[PDB]
């Protein structure tokens, strides 16, 4: 996206705090003064699972948990004067 | 024209507004191509040996001979503008080659795990008893299956080859 | 946790607060007051920079009626789609995936918030996973039998049926089997002997 | 106008003198007395972002 | 050069707003497909068609 001056590449994955663009995310993390870093993002784990022809997974316990959801319903009213915008006195 | 900014700013404040909307709409863009792709946390792997019961799946598996480390399908999608006066186009947050990867691991989950791996913790199960347990949702009983296991996976195979030829055929 | 609400009431008052200082701006004007432009100017020229000024206002007010009306019909389609979610979940248990929160819906619980509406849903995880050693059917000694409801699984000495929910070892009776054909068709087969009461 | 002056591969008939690009705008010129192919390319610039 | 700027801004906000109802339903479109797919891919599902 174009010169980045003022920060160095780290060859490291982390997460993505302050996009810049094409993968490139920046960070302000101590390299041992702090100071901002230039890294390549990570998709998350290796989570490899192997596969056989007579293998099978059944779980032994459950665990509850209880989620939120935020969704606006409406806005604020607006009204303007036509005459009194437009004209003064 | 060093004279022509003097009465630009006297009509009022509107490069604030445009380039607001602007910078809104791009990021619009990245928040709906990530909350199509970017839905799970783990990135799951294909197995070495791929004897999945008798099903191919040589036509949506990556290919790992290419660079570009995307499946046959993939490929023939693919396959198929300078600053004029300040216009610059601002290159997406996620690449091709990370998108590619997204859909590879969605699809070994899903190969590997049936319909677990998107409500819980990943379970194997083998593909023909996962083909079993999705022929009772609509009323078929598994002795069906266990009989025309061949047949079943003849005729997809035939179905995914002739895929790609449709679309290579259809050009719109 | 509130931004999506803050968004809409923030980009609100950022539209009235550009929309009052329009007004301070000289549409190719000598000046902004109007009484001074018509005890300055000729009535004859005063007629010029009016003209503009009432332009410029108009733009800026059916750009202001535009913005709120594209604003509206994202607002209406969002009040829309929380009031679907609101009839699927909270009356009545629904049975699409990732829908009703991440896992298995069993409740819903509504709550009230400025301009917006908070759900509480709550989900099903399983957990403590074990692996076991699992077979299509068994063979008996003239036929083959196939699970109704659950799953044959073996420890590595004996057979056992679960469910594909909980682990709940059960003998292996003609309760919960039925016979379909013999054994010399299904890929896999095992023999093993049932219990008939 | 205002540009860089470069040199570019091409071969203009000998009776044109300007030249156009798609967009509608100057991209070739020649030489008034000297009779070689000048090729002009805009100013540098671009955006700042903190 | 006043008739020319006012030309000139009426053009571009014209070409904002008509960004922005293409990207109205861009957005409508991606919701739409994500939708689609969490319903699709991550089990099965009974609706028909």
């Amino acid at each position: 996206a174009g010169c980045l001056i003022g920060a160095e590449y780290v060859n490291n994955s982390y997460e993505c705090d302050i996009p810049i663009g094409a993968g490139i995310c920046a960070s302000y993390q101590t390299q041992t003064s702090q100071s901002i870093i230039a890294y390549t993002m990570s998709l998350g784990a290796e989570n490899s699972v192997a596969y056989s022809n007579n293998s099978i997974a059944i779980p032994t316990n459950f665990t509850i948990s209880v989620t939120t959801e935020i969704l606006p319903v409406s806005m604020t009213k607006t009204s303007v004067d036509c005459t009194m915008y437009i004209c003064g006195d | 024209s060093t004279e022509c900014s003097n009465l630009l700013l006297q009509y009022g404040s509107f490069c604030t507004q445009l380039k607001r909307a602007l910078t809104g709409i791009a990021v619009e863009q990245d928040k709906n191509t990530q909350e199509v792709f970017a839905q799970v946390k783990q990135i799951y792997k294909t197995p070495p040996i791929k004897y999945f019961g008798g099903f191919n799946f040589s036509q949506i598996l990556p290919d790992p001979s290419k660079p570009s480390k995307r499946s046959f399908i993939e490929d023939l999608l693919f396959n198929k503008a300078q600053k004029f006066k300040g216009l610059t186009v601002l290159p997406p947050l996620l690449t091709d080659e990370m998108i590619a990867q997204y859909t590879s691991a969605l699809l070994a989950g899903t190969i590997t795990s049936g319909w677990t791996f998107g409500a819980g913790a990943a379970l194997q199960i083998p593909f023909a008893m996962q083909m079993a347990y999705r022929f009772n949702g609509i009323g078929v009983t598994q002795n069906v299956l266990y009989e025309n296991q061949k047949l079943i996976a003849n005729q997809f195979n035939s179905a995914i080859g002739k895929i790609q030829d449709s679309l290579s055929s259809t050009a719109s | 946790a509130l931004g999506k609400l803050q968004d809409v009431v923030n980009h609100n008052a950022q539209a009235l607060n550009t929309l009052v200082k329009q007004l301070s701006s000289k549409f190719g004007a000598i000046s902004s007051v109007l009484n001074d432009i018509f005890s300055r100017l000729d009535p004859p020229e005063a007629e010029v920079q009016i003209d503009r000024l009432i332009t410029g206002r108009l733009q800026s007010l059916q750009t202001y009626v535009t913005q709120q009306l594209i604003r509206a019909a994202e607002i209406r389609a969002s009040a829309n789609l929380a009031a679907t979610k609101m009839s699927e979940c909270v009356l009545g248990q629904s049975k699409r995936v990732d829908f009703c929160g991440k896992g298995y819906h069993l409740m819903s619980f509504p709550q009230s918030a400025p301009h917006g509406v908070v759900f509480l849903h709550v989900t099903y995880v399983p957990a403590q996973e074990k692996n076991f050693t699992t077979a299509p059917a068994i063979c008996h000694d003239g036929k083959a039998h196939f699970p109704r409801e659950g799953v044959f699984v073996s420890n590595g000495t004996h057979w056992f049926v679960t469910q594909r929910n909980f682990y709940e070892p059960q003998i292996i009776t003609t309760d919960n089997t039925f016979v379909s054909g013999n054994c010399d068709v299904v890929i896999g087969i095992v023999n093993n002997t049932v219990y008939d009461p | 106008g205002t540009g860089v002056l470069t040199e570019s591969n091409k071969k203009f008939l000998p009776f044109q003198q300007f030249g156009r690009d798609i967009a509608d705008t100057t991209d070739a010129v020649r030489d008034p007395q000297t009779l070689e192919i000048l090729d002009i390319t805009p100013c540098s610039f671009g955006g700042v972002s903190v």
